[PDB]
């Protein structure tokens, strides 16, 4: 397990994320997604 | 579009029937999330492709503080990846098992959060149909997150016929082979409140036919330690007739909920 994913390094990052939430709608929700039809087809 | 190389994989969070969930960090924003990984061949062999497509369609279009967020999804040659909100406090069912039962404050808070999330769904004609502790996760401050939408349906006009959910949580109308509607979630909320406060579901029995019998008779037997307020709410949700069940707004407004809930809304972005 990498350092960031355990103990208080994780706790710290998680706390920061709760109190300083990023714009997930813009950061992730705007980025293209595969068509649900294509999910079992070529990648 | 995203790729698996865009993420630092931290550790497995849980095993699944179709693939594992991992704690992951998106590299460019150093943002911590969960990655559910599904195998394309296994899904095809089991014939659950349209089933998974339906779950993704529903969950990916829901945005509520008490519904586990699906940020996006991607695929490669062998795998489908779901980018999910990380719920730092984990499985609600593990916490219930650990404590045996929740106190009134804990339970009332969960009920307000559940009712708010379910109201959001019903506003959009989504019926959940499998509310139980095992399908709920907990956020950084212990906030309920509806996590699993496996029995969920978008039902804009037609009443439903599918028997689904979990034995102890089944509403009378499902057992009796009637059509059902969104009011099934009201019933399950009442069973959930009971299980929170007591630590066992209300119609617990050694056999499936005895459980069925208790449900359709609404054979509710309240333990003596329950407050009048909690019994009032449970009683108002566990009504045989769906139209008589306390509406979700009614749950949020119930005096026992108002008096006991310590619900906190998470911080929002943040212009
Ligand atoms: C998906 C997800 C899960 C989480 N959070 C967690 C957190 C967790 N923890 C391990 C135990 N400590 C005490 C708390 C953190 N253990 C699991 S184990 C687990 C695995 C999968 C699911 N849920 C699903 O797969 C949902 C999408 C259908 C829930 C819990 N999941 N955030 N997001």
């Amino acid at each position: 397990i990498p350092a960031w994913a355990s103990g208080n390094l994780l706790t710290q990052a998680i706390r920061q994320q709760y109190y300083k939430p990023i714009d997930v709608d813009r950061m992730y929700g705007t980025i293209d997604s595969p068509k649900l039809e294509e999910l079992f087809n070529k990648s | 579009k995203f790729t698996i190389d865009d993420f630092d994989i931290g550790r497995p969070l849980g095993k699944g029937k179709f693939g594992n969930v991992y704690l992951a960090r998106e590299k460019q924003n150093k943002f911590i999330m969960a990655l559910k990984v599904l195998f394309k061949s296994q899904l095809e062999k089991e014939g659950v492709e349209h089933q998974l497509r339906r779950e993704i369609e529903i969950q990916s279009h829901l945005r509520h503080p008490n519904i586990l967020r699906m940020y996006n999804y991607f695929h490669d040659r062998k795998r489908i990846y779901l980018m999910l909100e990380f719920a730092p406090r984990g499985e609600l069912y593990k916490e219930l098992q650990k404590h045996g039962r929740f106190d009134e404050q804990r339970s009332a808070t969960f009920m307000e959060e559940l009712a708010d999330a379910l109201h959001y769904c019903h506003e959009r004609k989504v019926i959940h149909r499998d509310i139980k502790p095992e399908n709920l996760l907990m956020g950084y401050k212990g906030e309920l997150k509806i996590a699993d939408f496996g029995w969920s349906v978008h039902a804009p006009s037609l009443r439903r016929r599918t028997m689904c959910g979990t034995l102890d949580y089944l509403p009378p109308e499902m057992i009796e082979g009637k059509t059902h509607d969104e009011k099934v979630d009201l019933w399950c909320a009442g069973v959930l409140c009971y299980e929170f406060l007591v630590g066992m579901p209300p119609f617990d029995s050694p056999s499936h036919t005895e459980t069925h019998r208790r449900i359709v008779n609404v054979d509710l037997k309240f333990p003596p330690f329950l407050s009048d307020g909690s019994k009032d709410l449970i009683s108002k949700l566990l009504r045989y007739h769906p139209p008589q069940r306390l509406p979700l707004k009614g749950v949020m407004e119930h005096p026992w909920v108002k008096a006991n809930s310590r619900r906190v809304l998470p911080p929002v972005y943040q212009s």
